């Protein structure tokens, strides 16, 4: 995307334009969390 | 509107800075045969504040237009006058004939058409030195030499698709801390806690 | 993508297109090694 | 390099392809004083490649070189030799 | 199959036939007659 600020994306871009920037961030971000996420049940079985 | 624009070659530059700009006045201009901006909405051109504003203005063919854009192909995109990849502005072009066109021919206006490489984005080449092609020496117009500079011939009787077009490019650098042109938005008091 | 081959993508499209196909390899290639580091990550649990 | 070449009203055409194009001869020519090319870098024609090569030729006079161009007007363009407004190709033209 | 068809007629200029499309901007666009983000369906225009 062009900016990692969501403000900034939608204070600079109409809706329609706006969609596609505000979505590459949505995918990293949930990319992110997924990874995140399976990384820390991993550990929690180890602990367990 | 200014009177007079020069060659693409030589593309007029400006810059606008410490100022209020009103984008609004854009509208005023009635053809508008494109008008692109890349990287932010017009409308919201209003509500940002921009570092400085370069304004490029030239003339270019009727089916050049599309030329001016980042990566594009053509002796125009990448001879003359080059947009960053990551470019962040707005392009307006708009027909000229009633201006810029000559019914004996206006060659005032010129293209380079023979250069050893593409320039870098943002580049301006003004040499008007002769062309070598192969490794012959060249010292003046013959075989393997010709002059880079190539005039447009604008007539005013050329098909729509062939009429000079006014293009102009507003490049503008975003936040990056030092910011002067400001939209007309009105500020207000401050409140803390 | 139009190919696998990042030279290929280089030479056949310009910049800008050529974002798009190289960002596709991008993301599939890194959901491969991310499902490879995964697979590795639950196998080396249960050797341990 | 043929001896003799067709009326401007009846200019020779040939077709050229399956094979390699060499601008270097083309490029080695002396007599040659107006060539122009639209749409496709002059330079770059050793690296482009194409379908086919339309080779049209013929004789004209010295004021007539500048009719043989696109978008333009004239009784050679208009009655002899007409190009199309969207052409991409190149026009060389050396005394005779 | 469609569940209402709607048809919005009118005359414009040539020029500003482009103008009518989604997220596009003009006069005609911004002052006569604007389309959604999100419209679907077609546009005919013909001289007369
Ligand atoms: C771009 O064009 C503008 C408008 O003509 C130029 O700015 C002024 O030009 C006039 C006319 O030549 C001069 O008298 C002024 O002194 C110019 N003002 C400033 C602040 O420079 C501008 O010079 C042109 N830019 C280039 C690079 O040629
Ligand atoms: C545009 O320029 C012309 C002269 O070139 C002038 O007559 C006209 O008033 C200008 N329009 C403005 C300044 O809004
Ligand atoms: C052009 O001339 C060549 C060489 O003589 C000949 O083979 C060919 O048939 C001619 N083409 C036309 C269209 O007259």
């Amino acid at each position: 995307a062009i900016s990692s600020v969501l403000n900034d994306i939608l204070s600079r871009l109409d809706p329609p334009e706006a969609e596609v920037q505000i979505d590459r961030l949505i995918t990293g971000r949930l990319q992110s969390l997924q990874t995140y996420v399976t990384q820390q049940l991993i550990r929690a079985a180890e602990i367990r | 509107n200014a009177t007079t624009f020069a060659s693409v070659y030589a593309w007029n530059r400006t810059r606008i800075s410490n100022c209020v700009a009103d984008y609004s006045v854009l509208y005023n201009f009635a053809p508008f045969f494109a008008f692109k901006c890349y990287g932010v909405s017009p409308t919201k051109l209003n509500d940002l504040c921009f570092t400085n504003v370069y304004a490029d203005s030239f003339v270019i063919k009727g089916n050049e237009v599309s030329q001016i854009a980042p990566g594009q192909t053509g002796n125009i995109a990448d001879y003359n006058y080059k947009l960053p990849d990551d470019f962040t502005g707005c392009v307006i072009a708009w027909n000229s004939n009633k201006l810029d066109s000559k019914h004996s021919g206006n060659y005032d206006y010129w293209y380079r058409s023979l250069r050893k490489s593409k320039l870098k984005p943002f580049e301006r080449d003004i040499s008007t030195e002769i062309y070598q092609a192969g490794n012959k020496p060249c010292k003046g117009k013959g075989p393997n030499c010709y002059f880079p500079l190539q005039s447009y011939g604008f007539r005013p009787t050329y098909g729509v698709g062939h009429q000079p077009y006014r293009v102009v490019v507003l490049s503008f650098e975003l936040l990056h801390a030092p910011a002067t042109v400001c939209g007309p938005k009105k500020s207000t008091n401050l409140v803390k806690n």
